[PDB]
């Protein structure tokens, strides 16, 4: 049981995309748990825009490449364990490579990404999201902060 | 008292600061007994930025137990909209003296590194 990962990861991807106006085109999930991570996600990237940046602006991207750069970020993210800020932390990482990509004319890339965030997400991170309450504990957590807004 | 919400979440992303440093010199320890590479050099410097990310991640997430106990004074009546609002602006303020915290172990770590 929960949530399926894939439609989690391409939602998030296409709203990250679609409101950078590109259009993106590659058990069933609530629209409340979309709408909190999106929520949660801009939140995140507003506090740590400077750190993405300098992150972004560093960043030699190549088809073969892409892969071993995530992978050091995202194995670094979580050496030490899960929490729901890293979760946050690594889908806006995820949509970072996501953007750049469209923006260094290498779009094919953002399919590969969300592949990658989708398959780190089933195998790694699902069963502490299943342990700790699945999504609708995350929903339940940020809802107070959506409550300011 | 409305203020120990934002004192715990003080401490808290202090001491997370601190780990940091602490992760950051591990892995400058690790890079000195090793004679580098540019390769090398740049996995580490993007090792840094991640740690700094998770960093980031751990008390983004401090802020949004600071903000869910916060709801639950304002429901207790021990709390009001106002104050919660002036919450909501110290934790932001916080994240970012946090995260320029951050910035200057990371700088640190590379002239370090290189020099």
């Amino acid at each position: 049981t929960g949530y399926d990962n894939r439609e989690i990861v391409m939602k998030y991807i296409h709203y990250k995309l679609s409101q950078r106006g590109y259009e993106w085109d590659a058990s069933p999930v609530p629209p409340v748990v979309h709408l909190t991570l999106r929520q949660a996600g801009d939140d995140f990237s507003r506090r740590y825009r400077r750190d993405f940046a300098e992150m972004s602006s560093q960043l030699h991207l190549t088809p073969f490449t892409a892969r071993g750069r995530f992978a050091t970020v995202v194995e670094e993210l979580f050496r030490d364990g899960v929490n729901w800020g890293r979760i946050v932390a690594f889908f806006e990482f995820g949509g970072v490579m996501c953007v750049e990509s469209v923006n260094r004319e290498m779009s094919p890339l953002v399919d590969n990404i969300a592949l990658w965030m989708t398959e780190y997400l089933n195998r790694h991170l699902h069963t502490w999201i299943q342990d700790n309450g699945g999504w609708d504990a995350f929903v339940e957590l940020y809802g107070p902060s959506m409550r300011l807004e | 008292d409305p203020k120990k919400v934002l004192d715990k979440a003080k401490d808290e992303a202090e001491n997370r600061v601190r780990e940091l440093k602490q992760r950051l010199e591990e892995l400058y320890k690790e890079a000195r007994k090793l004679d580098l590479t540019q390769e090398m050099r740049q996995e580490l410097v993007d090792k840094a930025r991640a740690a700094s990310l998770q960093a980031n991640g751990d008390i983004f997430y401090a802020i949004l137990r600071a903000l869910a106990e916060a709801e639950k004074l304002k429901k207790a009546g021990l709390v009001n909209s106002q104050q919660l609002d002036e919450l909501k602006r110290r934790l932001e303020e916080l994240a970012e003296e946090a995260r320029r915290k951050a910035e200057k172990l990371r700088d640190e770590f590379r002239l370090k590194l290189e020099y």
